[PDB]
């Protein structure tokens, strides 16, 4: 119990259901460990994506509390604007009272219009929360609604069901062996240090180490462009004049397990994981994009990675636990 | 992934042990003639929130030590600017110079161009998220 079931949309997005207001208005939101804010479309929104998604109506809630505090948030793939407000939020079988969240005014782009989810529930550290809004999880812990100051995440594969986020707890059943604890190098995103990225003992990228974040909100395993370029060349992934990274669907069954070394423990990612096989047309699972930070060039370990291991986010001792998916 | 934000007040203001917090950032410490006033405002907020369920400033009545109710706040990763103050790791560092401001405008300019690209893809010699302003680090 205390779990939040998540749907798997084409192994590209994982979202669960939450209720807001009294009585509850439901919305589907990505449980994004790559950010810290909670927001959903509202009757005040004017963007396209809002014409076809659930919209929060403050007047239908006997518990809502308005504010005139507006904010604008920008992510790696998009941005949004809104107004903050307070209400009770139903998530993971818990009743999160006095939770601040955003009622969107805009959220441009076709991506959102075609997206199968309504909003975003940020699971990262408060320091990266727009206008310092109290993140849902910090609110759960502050009001004693969770047994332990941590949460676990399991992401299904091959469009399967069963995906879930366990709030305030860890569940053995979802993993084999024991959890390897990794210290958080920088508190904001769930950041850790990547020792090395090497296949066949050969350092293909991130030499001498690099910074990385664990983000459920990202689908692919991205890394700085200059480095990813090699990655493609080192696996046989080529680009066509259509954009997509075309690569042999055969390579899957004959390539080396690219291994991410974290705190002295190797985490192998077979080409049967970093290769996106939709049809008889296969594509790479790596994406080039420079994400500059004061901590350097960031690498994002998305679902392509999380899918392989049950990940525990421990806010009690600031650590990330990892172990192969059961 | 979160990259940046900008927002306008009225920012939540709270006083604990004489320390003023705005947007959860240490804004200033109260001394002498404002210690009681601070306690008073803290009690006011409690009443507005828990009883009247009113968050507007008309109930709240935040005093001047809460900073201008119309100031801006920008959030970068591991770095933020509230009003004229710079905060690294949620800690006051100094007041923004005209150089720091210029750096903020530049950043806003690049983030604007980047979001345009991001939310309109049907990157190919494209744009990457801009780097955080220099003041955000040492």
């Amino acid at each position: 119990i205390g779990d939040e079931p998540l749907e798997n949309y084409l192994d590209t997005e994982y979202f669960g259901t939450i209720g807001i207001g009294t009585p509850a208005q439901d919305f589907t939101v990505i449980f994004d460990t790559g950010s810290s804010n909670l927001w959903v479309p509202s009757v005040y929104c004017s963007s396209l994506a809002c014409s076809d998604h659930n919209q929060f109506n403050p007047d239908d809630s006997s518990t809502f509390e308005a504010t005139s505090q507006e904010l604008s948030i920008t992510y790696g793939t998009g941005s949004m604007t809104g107004i903050l407000g307070y209400d009770t939020v139903q998530v993971g079988g818990i009743s999160d009272t006095n939770q601040i969240f955003g009622l969107s005014e805009t959220e441009p782009g076709s991506f959102l219009y075609y997206a199968p989810f309504d909003g975003i529930l940020g699971l990262a550290y408060p320091s990266i929360s727009a206008s310092g809004a109290t993140p849902v999880f910090d609110n759960l812990w502050d009001q004693g609604l969770v047994s332990q100051d941590l949460f676990s995440v399991y992401l299904s594969s091959n469009d399967d069901s069963g995906s879930v986020v366990l709030l305030g707890g860890i569940d053995s059943s979802y993993y084999t062996g024991s959890l390897n604890w990794v210290p958080v190098s920088v508190e904001g995103y769930w950041q850790i240090t990547l020792d090395s990225i090497t296949m066949d003992g050969e350092t293909i990228a991130c030499s001498g180490g690099c910074q990385a974040i664990v983000d459920t909100g990202t689908s692919l395993l991205t890394g700085p462009t200059s480095a990813i370029a090699n990655i493609q060349s080192d696996i046989g992934a080529s680009e066509n004049s259509d954009g997509e990274m075309v690569i042999s669907c055969s390579s899957i069954d004959s390539l080396p397990d690219i291994v991410f070394t974290i705190n002295g423990v190797q985490y192998p990612l077979s080409p049967s994981a970093y290769i996106l096989q939709d049809d008889d047309s296969c594509t790479s699972g790596f994406e080039g994009m420079d994400v500059p930070t004061s901590s350097g060039e960031l690498w994002i370990l998305g679902d392509v990675f999380i899918r392989q291991y049950y990940t525990v986010f421990d806010r009690a001792n600031n650590k990330v636990g990892l172990a192969p998916v059961a | 992934q979160f990259l940046f934000s900008m927002s306008t007040g009225p920012f939540i203001c709270t006083v604990k042990d004489n320390q003023v917090f705005v947007a959860n950032l240490p804004w200033t410490m109260l001394e002498g003639d404002d210690i009681q006033v601070g306690k008073e405002f803290a009690a006011r907020v409690e009443d507005c929130t828990n009883v009247k369920h009113d968050m507007a400033p008309t109930c709240t009545k935040p005093p001047p030590f809460c900073g201008p109710q119309d100031m801006k706040m920008f959030n970068f990763v591991g770095c933020s600017v509230l009003g004229n103050k710079l905060f690294i790791d949620q800690k006051y560092v100094r007041d923004l110079t005209a150089k720091d401001h210029a750096e903020v405008q530049t950043f806003r300019e690049k983030i604007a161009a980047f979001e345009e690209q991001q939310e309109n893809q049907p990157p190919a010699g494209g744009l990457s998220p801009p780097p955080p302003p220099s003041f955000c680090t040492v």
